[PDB]
């Protein structure tokens, strides 16, 4: 019912316009909504009436609607404005509030950036490798026992300062991971490999 | 808004979840299920007119109360495709001299499923390893909170979730009321 681009971008101090295409049932008799949503938190309010700014909204953001379409702008752009944007409006035919899709806006010009890698042993089995700090998004990870290659690795995701982190996972039983001299975590980001090692 | 109501519901059983308000002229729920958008259950008006998602509206059911500082949802029969993080939001508008006014829950997460709630073990990392859980989430403080990363859970073979907490850990998991120092 109502349409957005999956994803936009930006340059940190420059603009962006996000898009919202309805009918004449919602956006062109009904007012236009807006929404910030950055990962795991709750949507927050940014345009209502289609064009006004809830108190405590930057006038960064700033609506219109076109007839059947409406847009939300977003000036002086900041990194901390990467984040899923919502647009929503009342249909007067299914007499119901309707959501777009909503739409990934990522913020450019950020420098690539090697992960940050922690290889915990088990306690007095399980091998904890936490990747962190990287930019951008994709990590490639392998395990070692001892030179040789129940692997679990999660999917990357953003984090806060938007760079991003993954943790890989490795199950053992007390005996194997006796049985070697070490157990190795590689990680795999832009064609360049860091391993960490811990020893029984 | 304050919001609780359980994390875990079994396939055919009800989904019930409260919000705290004090006020307001519109109340509602709104969904997100993991990694995809939102998606409006059903509103309240201050006038009792009231108004369902037409996939959803033999289910739903939606209560307001404003002189017990409450609203309800109740969604029945539920299966796996309920599975979200469930919002109760409440519209006030231009107030004093406050504009556009819509406050919304913290939002919780509830996994439909026929598994067993599981409290975590905590080890030893520095950091501390959350893991054997179920359902989601795991929250995580120190006693501290400048230099502190926790990491979003795998999904174990298991059907269990594991997590991470790099910098005492405080562990919360509500599902199955387990706090660990
Ligand atoms: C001027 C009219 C105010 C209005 O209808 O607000 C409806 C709010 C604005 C957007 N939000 C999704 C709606 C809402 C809020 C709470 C429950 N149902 C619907």
């Amino acid at each position: 019912e109502l349409t957005q681009p999956p994803s936009a971008s930006g340059t940190p101090g420059q603009r962006v316009t996000i898009s919202c295409s309805g009918s004449s049932s919602n956006i062109g008799s009904n007012y236009v909504y807006w929404y910030q949503q950055l990962p795991g938190t709750a949507p927050k309010l940014l345009i209502y009436r289609n064009n006004q700014r809830p108190s405590g909204v930057p006038d960064r953001f700033s609506g219109s609607k076109s007839g059947t379409s409406a847009s939300l702008a977003i000036s002086g752009l900041r990194s901390e404005d990467e984040a899923d944007y919502y647009c929503a409006a009342w249909d007067d035919s299914l007499s119901a509030w309707v959501f777009g899709g909503g739409t990934q806006l990522d913020i450019l010009g950020q420098p690539k950036a090697a992960p940050s890698v922690t290889l915990f042993p088990p306690s007095s089995a399980t091998l904890v490798c936490l990747i962190s700090d990287f930019y951008p998004g994709a990590v490639t990870v392998a395990w070692k026992a001892d030179s040789s290659p129940g692997v679990e690795t999660t999917t990357p995701s953003k984090q806060s300062n938007n760079k991003y982190a993954a943790s890989s996972y490795l199950s053992l039983t007390p005996e194997q991971w006796k049985s070697h001299r070490s157990y190795s975590c590689q990680v795999t980001h832009e064609g360049s490999t860091v391993e960490k090692t811990v020893a029984p | 808004l304050l919001e609780s109501g359980p994390g875990l519901v079994k396939p055919s059983e009800t989904l019930s979840l409260t919000c705290t308000v004090s006020g307001g002229s519109i109340w509602g729920w709104i969904r997100q299920p993991p990694g995809k958008g939102l998606e409006w259950i059903g509103s309240i008006y201050s006038s009792g007119s009231t108004y369902y998602n037409p996939s959803l509206k033999s289910r739903v059911t939606t209560s307001v109360d404003t002189s017990k500082n409450q609203f309800s949802l109740r969604l029945s029969s539920v299966t796996a495709a309920d599975t979200a993080v469930y919002y109760c939001v409440a519209w006030f508008g231009d107030l004093l001299s406050l504009k556009g006014v819509e406050l919304w829950g913290q939002g919780t997460l509830v996994t439909v499923s026929s598994a067993s709630t599981k409290g975590p073990s905590v080890f030893p990392l520095l950091g501390c390893l959350v893991k054997d859980y179920f359902p989601e989430p795991v929250t995580v403080s120190w006693n501290l909170t400048s230099g502190v990363h926790t990491f979003p859970a795998v999904l174990q073979s298991s059907g269990l979730y594991s997590l991470s907490s790099v910098v005492t850990c405080n562990v919360d998991h509500k599902p199955s009321n387990t706090k660990v120092d």
